[PDB]
């Protein structure tokens, strides 16, 4: 490690930061080329590096306190693009809270379409990354925090990630966020209804969001597959709750009795616990279903299924704040498309 | 075996009384406690005593039980100002485990030559527990090395250093908690 | 256990203590004498005892307050002896913080010139027990506190431990106290410098603190050796921080930014852990420095090595404190020392 | 190995200074640095220094790691127009490893015999480096081994003459560059 | 190579530069630290290093001109050392001409007490590093030129030098500097005579120089071993010269025609040869003689033997300048030393 240190990033996280709030987004080749470590002239003197860029972000925070951070990798960015969790999550980005992870970690090929990179190839390529704050904190800290990344060139090697349009691979990248889901304390159901007709990409106001995978998916008509979403607890570990999954369609009442004597997932987070990996395979699903629908649909009219979340008991806490998760589809496995979407126009807003 | 020639440690000096008055006695009279670290004076006037915080001044101090041989170098440093012919003084040295007079001499020297002498010699610490004594314990009614000096004629005899030298074989254990060590300065 | 318990102390902890506060300091003997157990008139009516004394100290505390204990044996003790950490740790002393360890256990040969001990002997020679609090409260309780100290006879055989000043053992056993470190909440680096020319004792106002072991040390002129240091968590487990070690000189300004470029451990502390054993090898040092250096000198003429100790990222919390730690140089091994030591007067005043 | 008796080196003459002025003080003071090869005295008067540029003196001065023992020998030549019942001087030698007054001294001796003495011991040399010194070196804080000399009475004690002797294990690495020694004349 | 260079420095040779000229005298320190090259900051963030240090020079100039550059490393300095090739060619010092050799090279441990160096250990000791043109120009170039030196840490592990006064090795490393000689063009023998009387240093004016290797030597009374010298050509291919060494006394008169009756060598250089090494065995030398002989010793009355130097034919050139050869006594075998030396005041001006 010591001697494939490359360089050392220090954000700074201030107590009142919001969610939403970008701590900072910049050219990947400026991250890389901070201090002068043991392989900082290699880095700039070597005309390909085989190995995965590493870095390790530290930052730890007490229990009773919670803050959801993401730091995501894009390939180039045009003009003013978005730096919401949807568009900016995709490629290679993860998610944690420091009061359950206290050091993250994420290894990532700059060069989906080989096996190297380099740090010219960063620089006129646009590589870029954000650092933002997807949810703030549950309680704010005494004082100004700063998160501090270490930068390696790894020594595992560069694999390609492409997509074939009309030939998925098996499984099916997709990295979509589903949307941020938030209980507040109380004895609420607070069901919530996540629709699978996935197309599109993300609404916006008079405008869409849209990332490169969610891209690809958009263009076939029908689809299928096992579904798996990875789930992240983005508040505090004080705010307990215990959350019910399942699919169903979006014609049901809030009030359903029998809402879980469908084949439904409860989860529970334990203190330092965040993630939890759903998986809802094709048995929960009579055919495909559009890709799109247009966005005015009603949720009686609505034909496709939904992926649906509710409070099994109640979400409770002696500190205020209310109970937030994350969704996001990582992967599609089996999956299964029929013919080529002419397209609609425009798409539902996410959570 | 650490070792390095001609290394020893400053222990103590002792200057005698300025204001000493032969008028009402000949002689004054001071004590080095070796291995409890103290210096004891006459009431005979003002004596400038002063125990360095040399390395060996500092382990003595703290070592709890001790075992092994020291070596002891005293040098008189006298009043240059006399004549030669006129040197008319002389130190009785006496070399005792303890200050009561109930307990007779291990070792006795007298010296009186002109303006400086030295005087080097081996003491060694035996005690008790496995051959290690504690300094002045009440329990196996254990001892300790002094070593005295009778000054006949404190103006011409007038400065007394001690110092010690470790041996290969010195060995310690335990600690004793002590007050802070003063620092001139 | 039962058949050999002799003993039972209780100490106040009042919720306001502070930390250098002495909670009882009193001959060993007294305390092995209070109470009517099992073993108590064997105790006394024994001329000689194998088996060492083995304690057991309980007191739980809630995870958002913190305090350092610590309960120190001594052979002897003359006038008004120091009761610091530095002067009262180096024969056998544990120092544990209750919101980590709820009940903490210690055996030691009270003889360490043999492999036997007396309830007389005790009394007669003085040995000395201590119990300190190195820390105050992060955090005041709700009421005073009591710790229970449970005594017994162990049928764990006593075994000494000499010092050959001129003969060194491996490993050299010194439990030097380098320093109690503080690091206040926020982004700061708080760079701090523990010298390793450790001989001359601990510094105080005109006067210096000393005890047994590193009396030994400063015997010599130079030395080397694999340094093993034991880390200790003083403050509550909500005080979050990330500290970095390593080896460097004093003459490298604060904001050095690759300072980590230098081989380095770092350090994160798990709720309910409240130890870390750091050890420097002799790889880290080139050759033999000075065991005393004059007490005058400074960081930029300084010649020999020094224990470095900073903020990787931040010190963060949710109630006030700084995060602190406690250092000492347990043991050292595969030493390695050169020439007898005249001596310097003075020595720099510890943390 | 090679060697031949009683041939030791000549390193330097202090000659005490002649126009020393009593009524201001009494003694006066000088110090040689035995490794470096330096001399040091008082502002008390006109002293008159000589390092010799003998095989040794030449070799420690060139020499960057030093390890290993040395003999030192100092002979003190006097006033010989001193009747000797008149004799009232003495000097004080002192061996530290440095200057600076915050260091004890290894060694000390008081020498008051009349018109003439000598003082022969060893002196070995222990540094980190592979148990090589480097001469007052900011490395480890390294060091050098310096006699100082209190001279009570210089119109008595005048002269002192300093001969090293190299001992069979003496070991050197490195060259010092140093810049020409003078040749009296 | 590459990987393992650590910095490159340049230093200016001006197309007038003498002789005696120091071209750059600084702390190796220095020399270590300019630029940053793929191992600088391990350089910088190591403590320890066994690869010795090795450095490749390099400028070449055409075969009509030449000039003597030395490159040497020595452990320490104090005040206004001395700049003569004699003081400073004793411990590491490689000396050339680039009209034969075009780029140089050199390794050497830069702490002969053990294996291992550091950079610190480096500053802190003040290890010398002297560049200085020995002979100047036999021809001025058209204009100023360069000399550039890569600096790398070599696979090579270091190994120590040290000298036991009392106890010389076999072979013994002198490396002492006899001089410079000089043979002007023409039929003249132009005898040369150098003294093997070389204890006590270098002549001055009203003084003497002196480097260690030479002052272990003084330290004996007798010697005799087999000598080992190197002889360098100093000036340009373009003056040719045969040169003839023999051993003989001082009171042989510069005409006896029977010179070459003697055991000699005769040293003809190609074009592009430079070194040449000699060795005069001990069957040369009935017996030990005198280390030192005081300098004002005659020619006549020296009783130890001299290293001749001669013309055998002519010193020849189309171009001006006259023939210029450096001799530097290298290693002693198989010495055998007799005695102490109580030392003679002062000593002979070498070439």
């Amino acid at each position: 490690m010591l001697d494939l240190k490359i360089s050392q990033s220090k954000i700074a996280l201030p107590k009142n930061t919001v969610g939403g709030t970008i701590l900072r987004s910049d050219l990947l080749a400026n991250f890389l080329t901070e201090g002068n470590f043991r392989a900082s002239v290699d880095l700039q003197r070597t005309h390909r590096i085989k190995g995965m860029i590493k870095m390790v972000a530290t930052v730890g925070i007490p229990e009773n306190t919670g803050i959801a951070l993401a730091c995501a990798m894009n390939s180039s960015i045009r003009g003013r693009a978005s730096s919401d969790i949807y568009t900016i999550c995709s490629q290679d980005c993860e998610l944690w809270n420091p009061a359950c992870t206290k050091a993250m970690t994420m290894s990532f090929n700059p060069n989906p379409c080989s096996d190297a990179w380099s740090l010219e190839f960063l620089k006129r390529t646009g590589f870029h990354c954000d650092i933002i704050c997807v949810t703030g904190w549950t309680a704010t800290p005494m004082q100004d925090v700063q998160v501090t990344i270490d930068w390696f060139i790894s020594s595992q090697e560069c694999v390609p990630r492409t997509y074939c349009v009309l030939n998925p691979q098996n499984p099916f990248v997709l990295n979509r966020w589903m949307g941020k889901l938030t209980f507040p304390q109380g004895t609420s159901r607070s069901v919530k209804r996540m629709p699978l007709s996935i197309g599109g990409g993300a609404g916006a106001k008079s405008a869409i969001l849209m990332n490169m995978p969610n891209a690809v998916l958009s263009m076939w008509r029908y689809f299928v597959g096992d579904l798996v979403f990875e789930v992240s607890k983005m508040t505090s570990p004080y705010i307990k709750c215990t959350v019910s999954f399942f699919i169903a369609f979006g014609n049901l009442a809030d009030d359903t009795i029998n809402f879980e004597a469908f084949p439904h997932k409860l989860v529970q987070f334990g203190e330092i616990q965040e993630k939890v990996v759903l998986k809802f395979s094709q048995e929960e699903f009579l055919t495909a279903w559009s890709t799109q629908v247009r966005p005015a649909t009603t949720l009686l009219a609505d034909g496709c299924p939904y992926l649906y979340a509710m409070v099994h008991d109640s979400s409770v806490s002696t500190i205020p704040g209310d109970f937030v998760i994350g969704v996001k589809l990582t992967i599609i496995e089996n999956m299964c498309a029929y013919g080529l979407n002419p397209g609609i126009s425009g798409s539902r807003l996410l959570g | 075996s650490i070792s390095q020639q001609t290394v020893w440690n400053q222990m103590a000096t002792v200057r005698t009384p300025l204001n000493f008055d032969s008028s009402k006695q000949s002689f004054c009279q001071f004590s080095v406690d070796l291995l409890g670290g103290g210096i004891s004076v006459d009431k005979t006037g003002d004596w400038i005593t002063l125990v360095q915080n040399s390395p060996i001044s500092n382990l003595l101090r703290v070592a709890a039980w001790k075992k092994g041989c020291l070596m002891v170098k005293v040098v008189m440093s006298g009043n240059a100002a006399v004549k030669r012919s006129d040197w008319a003084s002389l130190v009785q040295v006496f070399l005792t485990n303890s200050n009561s007079t109930e307990h007779f001499d291990a070792c006795r020297w007298t010296k009186s030559e002109p303006h400086s002498w030295e005087l080097i010699f081996p003491i060694e610490v035996c005690g008790p527990n496995n051959g290690f004594e504690m300094w002045s314990s009440e329990w196996a009614n254990q001892t300790s090395w002094h070593l005295s000096f009778l000054v006949d004629n404190p103006k011409q005899s007038t400065t007394f250093d001690v110092l010690l030298g470790i041996s290969q074989n010195f060995e310690i254990a335990g600690n004793t908690l002590m007050p802070a060590f003063s620092v001139p300065q």
